[PDB]
RNA sequence: GCCAGCAGCCGCGGUAAUUCCAGCUCCAAUAGCGUAUAUUAAAGUUGUUGCAGUUAAAAAGCUCGUAGUUGAACUUUGGGCCCGGUUGGCCGGUCGGAUUUCCAACGGGGCCUUUCCUUCUGGCUAACCUUGAGUCCUUGUGGCUCUUGGCGAACCAGGACUUUUACUUUGAAAAAAUUAGAGUGUUCAAAGCAGGCGUAUUGCUCGAAUAUAUUAGCAUGGAAUAAUAGAAUAGACGUU
RNA sequence: AUGGUAGGAUAGUGGCCUACCAUGGUUUCAACGGGUAACGGGGAAUAAGGGUUCGAUUCCGGAGAGGGAGCCUGAGAAACGGCUACCACAUCCAAGGAAGGCAGCAGGCGCGCAAAUUACCCAAUCCUAAUUCAGGGAGGUAGUGACAAUAAAUAACGAU
């Protein structure tokens, strides 16, 4: 109905973020993102419904206005901001520093991390061209702009930045053998192998991977990430390593953990 | 080989060879032209609003003799001119000519009850106000 | 507009009407557990009715299957909590050989009764909806609250109450007031 | 009483407000649950915060009774609260007097009464004399 | 005394009326009963679950047919080793629950028996075929601290290529009010989203749920059922 | 009518409309037509399962403002407590000319089986301002009220 749409009916919210059901009508949305909209998040939600440090939303206003939280280093105050997989959230009262990744199960995850490891990310390499002069580049799932980058580097692995600049340190290539985390899909929320891309071609590229139990998968080319050769996974990985378990386990570990 | 073409192929022949045959069913007869809403006093109804015309008397169809209590009316609708039937004592008395009344079926569907002939509705309130009280005495009427 | 919330009614009636047959079963019930109206012999009827196809629905899936065991292992301890069937007949199958009859017992409505402090059954109920029982220090005021197994010991009369404490009740402040 | 006994719970170290959050409870014989004012002192007396810099809403008060739980706020300094809290609050406590606007259905009525006036119209009152006399 | 009248239907009333009119008497609901209309269940008298079609109302006059609808079977079964969940026994190990040997049920991941896992370039390794050292103690396939040759799918991310369907799993995304439902003594209840304790002299608090919420569409594990596709004027891998 | 190509048109897209072009698009798996006492749904009655009916009506959409059109302002209207007409209504008049839209609350009429006080307030609830302060038949709250629904008095105990 006429021009682009300004709200959102709560319940059209996705179900990882996991949102109540009631109370609030409307739930949130991010406006024009660096991030894709739904597999991302706004920070009026990570820093009430998740994590605590706010109580309304009113209130979480009044934590940003104070520029007290930097994404990829740098303030935002706005309220939906769009972040996403791969974020720097810091906590300037506080040093306190959380890595955006996601749980196993199937969530968003609360992952802490090393104040030094605020420092990088993992640029994913979207495209490249000789543009504008003639000056080839490459752009980044992060919906970010990469300028003189190397040849070597090609269509479809990271590349570790530097928040404070917008370097281009080191990228990781996709070869049959080296670590995946997977974005989007059933999968979402593991990795972690490149058994065998399978080609084709109008379009449709397959991935085969495998896990530390050695389970195993078949989904698709693009919901696919690199993050290191088996090792140095360049992170860190949330808890439960990033694995999935036949129901019949998880029950398990809450029976071996009954202590209270 | 009963009469019907059973093979794999046999979608597009049966589609057709059920909702031919369903017509007759008389049920499926009353909802396709559905009758409802043309034909009959409340259309696709189910109550309805009418005012009195002659207090008409029915005599009994015959195991019986039974002069019963019937009223003409309009409706406040079609206007069609029904008769209908009043319950309990004489209850004929509580309904005193152009008055109000609001009309109800006799749960049988069309047909025509009991020993009654044309006749194929109740007499359920008044002014609005029961008859079940306007002859059980918690009202009165105005 | 919200999120329209969500409830199914609990009772399934029955499928024939009136039966000197099963009507003369109801009475043997109410009756002899405490109950009140029909609209509880026909709740409970529900509830077993409920489990009673998670079992059919399993046994037809193989045996062994992921799903079959999981609920099997998670339905069966939920009837453990609840002293419905036993520890011994948990196989699954079996939880099928369970009548209306067992349910009742684990009713607090009744598990009073039996932890007399009730004369008849009724004595066994004025005693639950006048606040007067009780579970850990936690008044219970509704017949209808299902036994939990683990609990059972910790059955009261609690402080408030009248029968183990705050204060007399009522109509002493009335013979202390006339001598 | 017998006496009240604040046992509380989740102790957050909110640091973006100098909160300090978590939620209360409490074991009451016959007090028949438990007032604010007095509740605060008690959080105070340990926390070290003088009262006023001092919230505490939506208790409720089990099922006898008995027993009660809300919700723990300690401010640093009553400063701050002045800046993060929600008035509607202060006015439990007496720390914000209260405004004392129209009911709303003036203060809709009172931008449709300035809106067609294009100004002040403060040459519609001397309007008003070249209309009068004449 | 077949006239008044009643009676939803069967029917009373034509000189002793258990029915009308009315007295007493009793029965049923009861601050609420009756009455008429419409709908529901009753209705397995519209029907998929669940009907009837020898004569009750119904098999076309008989055959061919484009749709519709159904459609024989056959394309990895078996066995081999593992290792672990959490129900159920046998100890309660103890001032009513914590877990080990003994041990049944039962799922489930590996892996191997000729065994695609779209699969290449990194980074990733996560695991042990490793074993540089060894030994707390039941006269030892009961117990895990450590770098070096070597595990790839625990996975990032670019590509080349990865038949397709329905069906099913989950999971999300889903407006409250309604409906089910936990709490909770509005004096009870219908309700409601409240209340609970103190030093009731000045402060403490527990909450305000879950669940249903289907028909379309996504993401997802299943690979039985049921379809469908590759190669019979020749294709398939390819070290040349 | 269905597409092509280009322009005008719009805040834009598009046979929206026009220049020229091509002959297409729907249809027994129910189109187009006729009916609907049809505003849609959330949901309400019924309640073993499967069901059948009703959802003008307390929230979410849309549609009108007596019919029909066209447009001034403004970001924002095809507005009806804004204007021009037209037509169907009907009011004032010194007959020259004016002025008008309850299906907002009220109330009366008419219709009819069929449904209430020309009452008191911004104190709550919330909205409008230039704005704490005005104003708000939005809202509330009394009156009438057997629509339903909740609780539950109309007699206890003696002794004879």
């Amino acid at each position: 109905a006429r021009g682009p749409k300004k709200h959102l009916k709560r319940l059209a919210a996705p179900h990882h973020w996991l949102l109540d059901k009631l109370s609030g009508c409307y739930a949130p949305r991010p406006s024009a993102g660096p991030h894709k909209l739904r597999e991302s998040l706004p920070l009026i939600v990570f820093l009430r419904n998740r994590l605590k440090y706010a109580l309304n939303g009113r209130e979480v206003k009044a934590i940003l206005m104070q520029r007290h939280v930097k994404v990829d280093g740098k303030v935002r105050t706005d309220t939906t901001y769009p972040a996403g997989f791969m974020d720097v959230i810091t906590l300037d009262a506080t040093n306190e520093n959380f890595r955006l990744v996601y749980d196993v199960k199937g969530r968003f995850a609360v992952h802490r991390i090393t104040d030094e490891e605020a420092s990088y990310k993992l640029g994913k390499v979207k495209k490249v061209q000789l543009g504008k002069k003639g000056v080839p580049y490459v752009v980044t799932h992060d919906g970010r702009t990469i300028r003189y980058p190397d040849p070597n580097i090609k269509v479809n692995d990271t590349v570790k930045i530097d928040l404070a600049s917008g370097k281009i340190t080191d990228f990781i290539k996709f070869d049959a053998g080296k670590l995946v985390y997977v974005t989007g899909g059933r999968n979402l929320g593991r990795i972690g192998t490149i058994v065998h891309k399978e080609r084709h071609d109008g379009g449709f590229d397959l991935v085969h991977i495998k896990d530390s139990l050695d389970n195993t998968f078949v989904t698709r080319l693009n919901n696919v990430f690199v993050i290191g050769e088996q090792g140095k996974p360049y992170i860190s990985l949330p808890k439960g390593k990033g694995i999935k378990l036949s129901i019949a386990e998880e029950r398990d570990r809450r029976r071996a953990q009954q202590g209270l | 080989g009963k009469g019907k073409p059973r093979g794999l192929n046999s979608a597009r022949k049966l589609r057709v060879h059920r909702r031919n045959n369903r017509w007759a069913e008389n049920n499926y007869k009353k909802r396709l032209l559905g009758t409802a809403f043309k034909s009959s006093p409340f259309g696709g109804s189910s109550h309805a609003k009418g005012i009195v015309l002659e207090k008409l008397g029915i005599e009994s169809k015959q195991p019986n003799s039974a002069i019963r209590k019937c009223v003409r009316v309009q409706l406040i609708k079609n206007g069609k001119k029904v008769t209908a039937f009043v319950p309990n004592a004489g209850c004929l008395n509580f309904v005193d000519e152009n008055d109000e009344v609001l009309l109800a079926g006799f749960g049988r569907k069309g047909k025509a009850k009991g020993d009654i002939p044309g006749v194929r509705f109740k007499v359920v309130k008044v002014s609005g106000v029961s008859l079940l009280a306007l002859w059980k005495e918690k009202k009165e009427k105005p | 507009p919200r999120a329209p919330r969500t409830y199914s009614k609990t009772y399934s009636t029955p499928k024939r009407p009136y039966e000197s047959s099963r009507l003369d079963a109801e009475l043997k019930l109410a009756g002899e557990f405490g109950l009140k109206n029909k609209k509880e012999i026909y709740r409970i009827s529900f509830q077993l009715s409920k489990i009673r196809r998670a079992a059919r629905d399993l046994l037809t899936r193989d045996e062994k299957d992921p799903k079959r065991l999981f609920e099997g292992n998670a339905l069966i301890r939920r009837l453990v909590r609840v002293g419905v069937l036993s520890e011994d007949k948990k196989k699954l199958d079996y939880v099928l050989a369970l009548k209306v009859e067992d349910f009742l017992e684990r009713r607090l409505q009744t598990q009073v009764y039996k932890l007399g402090l009730a004369a008849s059954v009724h004595h066994a109920r004025v005693l639950i909806t006048q606040r007067h029982i009780a579970v850990g220090k936690q008044i219970v005021n509704i017949p209808s609250f299902m036994v939990r197994l683990d609990s059972e010991k910790h059955i009261d009369f609690a402080p408030t109450s009248p029968f183990g404490g705050a204060r007399p009740g009522r109509v002493a402040r009335r013979n202390a007031a006339r001598k | 009483s017998d006496a009240v006994t604040i046992r509380t719970r989740k102790v957050i170290s909110n640091p973006l407000l100098a909160r300090k959050q978590f939620v209360v409870d409490v074991l009451h014989p016959n007090r028949a649950n438990v007032s604010k004012d007095e509740l605060r002192e008690k959080l105070a007396e340990v926390y070290k915060a003088e009262k006023d810099a001092v919230s505490v809403f939506g208790f409720r008060t089990q099922f006898g009774g008995g027993k009660s739980v809300g919700f723990g706020l300690v401010y640093n300094s009553v400063a701050e609260a002045k800046k993060f809290e929600p008035t509607y609050r202060l006015v439990r406590y007496g720390l914000a007097e209260k405004v004392e606007k129209a009911s709303r259905q003036q203060r809709k009525q009172k931008k449709n009464r300035d809106k067609k006036i294009f100004g002040t119209g403060k040459r519609l009152a001397k309007k008003v004399a070249r209309r009068n006399a004449d």
